[PDB]
């Protein structure tokens, strides 16, 4: 994968288009378990997306943050990065966009990224 | 009409570093190119000899990600000695053994890079017995051998009518030309000299596949160094339905912390302004 | 007397990304550092359950490179959830899981890490009754489960003492002290005073591993900050067998074009210099 | 792997010490037979050692420059660096040394790199 | 219409011995058989914890060989301990685990085997409570629980009307029945009574899979001991489509030289003269 | 596998309906290249099928007699049963057919099988 | 594997020789968890031993009868047999022996084998 | 003195049906036999081209179960062509692939199997010129290439004798003899005429490895048409400290319930008898 924390690969939208995704990996030296992931807010191009409209895809399985909020068996690895999927119906619009995505866990990144239709 | 793709070959810089084959295929998905051209000494494991685990582990890469297998590049290494030439024998071996592996792999066109005795890039003097005796065998399979026509050659020139005399000659249907986008290059070698849009069109009966070569992409999205509107025009309007194979050769590829596919990304975004 | 090896926490910026597993592996057998330690959470495929091809492989990598695994670094996520404390028989099964991992990896010692309540790094109320519900396992298995004695905490301080109590008590062989070389750092936090390599005496027959923690080695492998070679010798004269396990944690281990191997063996030619 | 061409891993003293070795990674696009390798001659803290002290281990076996000449069947990926095993008779001294190993294919690289006896 | 497919139940004396998965998907293949049910702590390697190049595995054999998972079957394991019973919380996170399993292979109906309490086979007392805690997340996934209605129940007993009212009180359509032919069998238990075809008509809302079970099929391709002709016309003239899935349970599976696959091809020979 | 030369499995119609294939275990306690394999005539209810209509597919590569004659660099395992599959415009009719397919290497079988159109 | 229970392979003495081990495959069509396993009696040439002399190893991991009994996460896959380490200190003499053993689960096999010092 | 093993030969009837290569390496360790000959025709996955990871995986599988690699089976092929005879050079790379392999897997002998032309097993015209063009690559890596001695061959007769002048004339130390112990079989072909023990005498010093053939196992571990014990204290007498390998070649091998492990641990039962 990239030394950035948002992947570039995995960029795109989902499809009607109900919104899109990314990846992002763990930016810690060990993995942790769903329950320690705080998920915060996205922003795309200034534009504020909170929580609820983004689930999270680990291990092939899709979660939203009440279920990993209880989820301290599924265990997320450092070298599998996580598939953020953001409901936002149309998607993303064809060329640039920032996205700032923060997010923590218990015990903000920046990327510029391209959308083709 | 002419559909795109990808050749992995822009991500040489990239693959086996930070971008595995599944990352170049979810690459090509996110930018819904599906054409995709491989290089067969790079991107198959165990080569040329790989398993059938990992024939299967291609083939759900493949179906995972709707990728088509397009073109599967490999060299007729004659030259691989240092004492001797190979035998038409060795050469034809080689060439069946590379025929039955893009076959397997579900690829339909073979780039074919002959090795060159001149600087004006004429092929071996038995590059037509070695693509004759592996013939057969393309045909049986449905494959087509396809050498590139690169720069600094001229689709007037002499390499691009002996191989048009060989296709007429043997009536051939499993040997064609792979163009090269650069020979359209208008914006910086002596024997170069741009060819225009139209020069393709007594081709198009032989172009099996196109790399679309691309030399600096702007962030308005367009190609500065070749006339993409005209060339795809061109294509598009004299019945071409091959892929064009977005292909990055720039040296800043292996530049820290260069992102190639941001870069093939605007490529296509320019190629589906003007594919549609 | 003393062997020597490395904690993987150093490859941390890395790992899996320019150095697989058996990378580090070749980097500690380069050194000659037999010792490994391994994090669960970090380098163990598919974890919490490893198929069983992993666990071949991981022991041909052992075999290969003449490593020993010495140490299994693991947490005791009490705190995992965020609505409510993990029950005691919850935290007992993830302990146990734990050691059947890390014996059917051939590791001897376990870190366990517990969860802090206070900032004196003070475990979590129960986690005798955590630590005792996994002990017959730990007995059974052959392992030794060893909390991390890490700064600001003091040789001589309560928490130490509390561990040594619970040892004591409990008459036990299989729960010790891990100790981190950063209690005796002397070059440079308001609860730290540096230990004399003496106060380490006293502790030994509970010491089953040690973390060979630096934080600056030069060009004349010379370590700059930490009395390596009052330390050494202490353990060395008081019949200290374990390991000294290299663990780098320095910010610069993420910085473009940092070598830490380098480091190590830096650390190491130290190491072998002292310990002989 | 590494983005250098001389890898830091694996380099270390052959054992009687009969040498030393070190990992060269392809710098090239494309794997490429054993007979297409030309290799060149090492310098080590600028003692040179010549191409016949040099053995290359592809695939887990062992070849010498002649074997390699003759040799169009065996396949150098890019991505399983070579190793190189070099006569030298005591191996390397522990420290810093300066390697610069320069080879090409047909159709020179530095590093300093630490030793531990 | 209803579709057709295979229980690799019917493999049971041949899986692992003689036959692995592929060799079941592509003797499914064979007999154009396209719907497959599979048993979750038979045929899924690692279980309950499936590595993701198993999955990718699972995806290329039934994209291969045209494979539709149609049926998961799993157990409700609440008798799995002998000293107590598993309280709801755990069968909960047990089917919740079956069920992204389930999902994540691409099978849409789950077979819940739910443990027994009486010999009328009724289900546990708490059987509700363990489906309503699963319904949430199998509605999300798009997954249809469904316990198996076999022999002696009876279509008109009070087992299918209990989970008949179920269905209607909670108004799910994530809960319905898997309907065994053997509740039609008429050539040979003192509580059975065959049912007749008519039978099948008041809960075919509510049905989602059939397991087509045999006992015996003829030479002439015909089973000579289940009304299997009114049946599958009851079926398909009243709307059913799922998939009607062959099972063999005959004894003679285990006995030395026996083709079971033989026997599926004669089933499905029938199947085929049925449905068309 | 199976213990019988004729495995059950893969017996079925190729498609328009070409003819249909069957697959073959090595009979051989070591591997053949394909250059060792003498392959026969089948005989499907007493109907001869000849030895040019039938096409080997080993490794998951298809070769003819004229093909295999020559190729001692392709290995055939005893553990990956090779698919032979036979010229026969319409296939097999649905029911059973007593195959009899003989062959030899260098240095006859019988089965009942059932079709399913 | 085999179709007999107990598997001919792995039945050997366990080194001092502190007794010895054989392997059971599940005879059952779906794979159990640990708690549903109810082991028996073994007996070896008619000497009976009891259930308090073997331990279970399954998927590489020992558990006596008191662990498995309330093991119901662990999982004993049809197609890995389970190995059974009996104490007997001395271990099995040289030679034939009638192995007798039965176990049952929730929801007993003979075997003449030869033993070698 | 001879050490002890098993030739995986005896498990044709079993290897890929119901024993693994795993299966095949615990069966050895339950006897202690340790010494493996295996035939690279059959044993070896993707041959002649395994990859790393099956590599690994055998380096796993001799360390797992303590096996020495003895003898790797080979044939030079030199008829594998119908049309032709196989050049010098063909043999040659054929033979020098099989002893990279061969070393690849720690293998230190090689049994070569020569094609005849004769009827008296005499080996083709040019065998001397293939073992030479072989002899350096096979003395560089450490690999001796033996080929077996069989009935109704004599190790009296003009073959033994023809690869001992080899021998002498050359003066190789990589070049030898395998004795099967079929040539001293006394109890049941008209060329075949037993050989005394001491026979075995004056070839000693060529022997490498020998195949410890047997025919039938009595219940009281004797074999019954083979002098075993004369033959075994004959070799052990005059130093032959190589390896015997257990190799069964009755038809019962392929027998409905036939345990061919039973058998070689009642050979091995008697060559521990014999050779302590």
């Amino acid at each position: 994968m990239e030394k950035q924390v948002i992947q570039s690969v995995g960029f795109r939208n989902i499809k009607e288009i109900t919104g899109f995704q990314f990846k992002v990996k763990l930016p810690y030296y060990r993995g942790v378990f769903l329950s320690q992931i705080r998920p915060g807010t996205l922003f795309v191009d200034g534009q504020k997306i909170e929580k609820d409209q983004i689930t999270w895809t680990i291990n092939g399985e899709e979660y939203t943050n009440q279920e990993m909020r209880g989820d301290f068996k599924t265990h997320w690895a450092t070298t599998k990065p996580a598939v953020l999927k953001v409901k936002m119906p149309g998607g993303l619009a064809q060329g640039y966009h920032d996205l700032k995505y923060g997010f923590c866990f218990t015990s903000v990144n920046e990327r510029r990224l391209l959308i083709v239709k | 009409g002419p559909k795109r793709g990808v050749a992995l070959y822009s991500y040489s810089a990239e693959f086996g570093l930070t971008k595995t084959l599944e990352d170049c295929f979810e690459d090509l998905h996110d930018m819904g190119a599906h054409g995709i051209e491989i290089l067969a000494n790079t991107h198959i494991e165990n080569y040329p000899y790989p398993t059938d685990e990992w024939v299967e582990k291609w083939w759900r890469l493949c179906d995972k990600y709707e990728i088509v297998p397009v073109e599967y590049g490999n060299w007729i290494d004659s030259h691989v000695l240092g004492d001797r030439d190979l035998t038409t024998e060795e050469s034809v071996e080689m060439l069946k053994r590379d025929i039955r592996l893009a076959h397997r792999l579900g690829f339909t066109v073979m780039r074919t890079k002959m090795p060159v005795i001149n600087d004006l890039l004429e092929p071996v003097e038995n590059w037509k017995e070695i693509i004759k005796g592996a013939l057969p065998l393309a045909e049986e399979l449905g494959i087509k051998m396809c050498p590139e026509i690169h720069t600094p050659s001229n689709l007037k020139g002499k390499l691009v009518n002996d191989f048009v005399e060989f296709i007429k000659e043997t009536g051939t249907k499993n040997f064609g030309l792979n163009i090269d986008f650069s020979v359209f290059r208008t914006s910086f070698d002596p024997n170069y000299t741009p060819n225009k849009p139209e020069d393709i069109i007594p081709l198009l009966p032989y172009v099996y596949c196109c790399h679309a070569k691309f030399i600096h992409m702007s962030d308005d999205f367009k190609e500065t160094t070749i006339p993409y509107e005209e060339v795809v025009k061109t294509m598009e309007d004299n019945g071409y339905e091959g892929y064009l194979l977005s292909e990055y050769e720039g040296a800043d590829k292996y530049d820290e912390g260069y992102e190639v596919g941001q870069t093939l990304r605007k490529h296509h975004i320019l190629l589906k302004n003007l594919l549609g």
